[PDB]
RNA sequence: AGCCAGGAUGUUGGCUUAGAAGCAGCCAUCAUUUAAAGAAAGCGUAAUAGCUCACUGGUCGAGUCGGCCUGCGCGGAAGA
RNA sequence: CGGCGAGUAGCGCAGCUUGGUAGCGCAACUGGUUUGGGACCAGUGGGUCGGAGGUUCGAAUCCUCUCUCGCCGACCA
């Protein structure tokens, strides 16, 4: 992650999945295919607890390829 | 929309406008708006002022207005030869010399009071000035 | 006719280009795709159908409502005139329908033990109001929410036809809509934006000018759909405004969901 | 004005219409009828009995 | 731009110069904010 | 004062949860990392992002900045 | 508008002249008479006096000020 690099900076549930209608605009601002990431966004969100908001980072290269980052439930 | 409640004499003389205010001092709050101007302040210049400060407390503070109008003034029907006596009633003015302390906040910060006094100010025909409290 | 002929078969050249009809005012409701379209439709006839029939502006609903419920209104009738002196009371307590889904907007509870009003005049009662829901007094407009509870009656026993108690209820009806202050309503629009990426926050602009409330903000790949619901009547043009600043690159859906109590300055203008 | 037979219909206030003789006994001034099937007014639905009248095409089945 | 008798520095980069014996105002690039009458 | 620079963390701090992510609004106006940094004085967005400021370090290098009280001036100020 | 005159039950009018305690009528309610309605025949409730303020022990009432509605004029160039 560069310093901002078009990445989201807040969350979804913890457990659930496809953050598709609250955030909106902003998930898929940078084209951000919801495919590609809902499979393994739970991957490692659905890791430690479900259910519990989490805080993640997603930061996304021009060449389309993010970093994970996570932390902690506010 | 103060108004003497049920005086003796319904109309009163002219009258002069002379000598120092007498109430100088800020008797109850720690701010004022003191008066160096010399003039007739009508009612509606009081509940002009007043509104116009009790929106910069925006509830929050406790006001007295100190001058009250008690004086009535008369006028003539647009349409009139002089004469048939003294006119008709229509507004309410207070007098005031220079010195008087007119309003008063206390308790909210020094220069939102500070603001406070200018919105309504601008709105007073006689020219005032910002005091602040002294012990005796 | 020769509208009516000429639109009638003006729906073959463009089955895209629809004819319609007002509810209970009739004037055609024309739909097409841009005022272009409908402008060049318009002189199309001017001379090749000698069509003059002005074409305006939509128009709109506006159902009514109650404000509030009311207690004991009680409407009598008094006329003794001999061998029919036709004699009808009624205490009705009508009550706003709260926002429901039943297919009628309406609740109607006989509460009369008989005896206080004889059985088979329930219809009477009945239907007497049923025809006061097209009299609003205020535009003579139909009413909505609308939910009505009798009290007690009153007759005579050589008369009360259900003339005397249709009337009964004709009349003591508005007399709660008068205790009960009425309203205006409107039909409110389902509206699904379709902004690709910019404009999205622009778009913005005219859904809420016309004092439109987005609901849902949604997005995908290179595409936004958005949620709003905004007045109808406060929804003409549109289909201009919204490629005339987006460079056509959108389009949407629109359809009808809900009735409002609209605000008194939109009140004092379907007077007429 | 004339009478509109066949329980109801889909045509109203901006059609062609067929009319035929027939008082009705029954309103003032109505001295008339329509023609149920003929290029307006539908054959009426799905009867069977007397369809001659009514311009009802003989159900295929 | 505007005139009136008072101006004042309404923005943050406001900027007043005795051009000339008047008063005005020249913000950076503010446009709305040209005044002049002082 | 310029020219070079940092200007962040839990953390969108809950609500009206449609969104109030340092900035529509409300309450607190926390506490850590500290040369420093307000969970904010302002611009910009649907919301982010983005450019600065408060404040703090380097260089140059001396005085400089904000109120009060007066005197004399400018604007406000168009008629046959 | 100035100049005088009414504001009384539901509706319309007496009582105000000179201070003490508001009457009549059709209406409304209950019963009688009739197969029932009307008319008719017997009882009853209902204002407490337009309002603000004084005069006095006491005010529909005597004064003074507003508001509603009326009559009169707002003329000589």
């Amino acid at each position: 992650a560069k310093k901002v690099q078009a990445y989201v900076k807040l969350q979804v549930a913890a457990g659930m999945a496809n953050p598709s209608p609250p955030v909106g605009p902003a998930l898929g601002q940078q084209g951000v295919n919801i495919m590609e990431f809902c499979k393994a966004f739970n991957a490692k969100t659905d890791s430690i607890e479900k259910g519990l908001p989490i805080p993640v980072v997603i930061t996304v290269y021009a060449d389309r390829s993010f970093t994970f980052v996570t932390k902690t439930p506010p | 929309m103060l108004q003497p409640k049920r005086t003796k004499f319904r109309k009163m003389h002219k009258g002069r406008n002379r000598g120092l205010a007498q109430g100088t001092d800020v008797s109850f709050g720690s701010f004022g708006l003191k008066a160096v101007g010399r003039g007739r302040l009508t009612a509606r210049q009081i509940e002009a002022a007043r509104r116009a400060m009790t929106r910069a407390v925006k509830r929050q503070g406790k006001i007295w207005i100190r001058v009250f109008p008690d004086k009535p003034i008369t006028e003539k029907p647009l349409a009139v030869r002089m004469g048939k006596g003294k006119g008709n009633v229509e507004y309410w003015v207070a007098l005031i010399q220079p010195g008087k302390v007119l309003y008063e906040m206390d308790g909210v910060p020094e220069e939102l009071a500070r603001e406070a006094f200018k919105l309504a100010a601008a709105k007073l025909p006689i020219k005032t000035t910002f005091v602040t409290k002294t012990v005796m | 006719e020769k509208m009516g002929l000429a639109l009638g078969r003006l729906a073959k050249e463009d089955p895209s280009f629809r004819v319609w009809t007002d509810e209970e005012s009739n004037q055609t409701i024309i739909a097409g795709m841009g005022e272009l379209h409908l402008d060049i439709i318009v002189d199309r006839m001017k001379r090749e159908f000698n069509v003059e029939a002005n074409v305006g502006k939509p128009q709109v609903a506006y159902r009514e409502t109650i404000r509030q419920k009311v207690t004991d209104v009680e409407g009598k009738h008094a006329k003794q005139s001999g061998g029919r002196g036709q004699y009808g009371h009624v205490v009705i307590d009508m009550y706003p329908l709260e926002p429901g889904s039943n297919p009628k907007g309406y609740e109607f509870i006989n509460d009369i033990k008989g005896g206080v009003i004889p059985g088979e005049y329930i219809p009477a009662v009945d239907k007497g109001i049923q025809e006061q829901l097209k009299a609003g007094p205020l535009a003579g407009y139909p009413v909505v929410d609308m939910g009505i509870r009798l009290h007690f009656g009153s007759y005579h026993d050589v008369d009360s036809s259900e003339l005397a108690f249709k009337l009964a209820a004709s009349i003591a009806f508005k007399e709660g809509f008068k205790k009960a202050k009425p309203v205006l309503l409107e039909p409110i629009m389902k509206v699904e934006v379709e902004t690709p990426e910019e404009n999205t926050g622009d778009v913005i602009g005219d859904l809420s000018r016309r004092r439109g409330m987005l609901k849902g903000q949604e997005s995908e790949v290179t595409g936004v759909k958005i949620h709003a619901e905004v007045p109808l009547s406060e929804m003409f043009g549109y289909a201009t405004q919204l490629r005339s600043l987006t460079k056509g690159r959108a389009s949407y859906t629109m359809e009808f969901l809900k009735y409002d109590e609209a605000p008194s300055n939109v009140a004092q203008a379907v007077i007429e | 004005t004339s009478y509109i037979g066949g329980e109801g219909h889909n045509l109203q206030e901006h059609s062609v219409i067929l009319i035929r003789g027939g008082r009705v006994k029954d309103l003032p001034g109505v001295r008339y009828h329509t023609v149920r099937g003929a290029l307006d007014c539908s054959g009426v639905k799905d009867r069977k009995q007397a369809r001659s009248k009514y311009g009802v095409k003989r159900p295929k089945a | 731009m505007k005139v009136r008798a008072s101006v004042k520095k309404l923005c943050r980069n406001c900027k007043i110069v005795k051009r000339d014996g008047v008063i005005r105002v020249i913000c950076s690039a503010e446009p709305k904010h040209k005044q002049r009458q002082g």
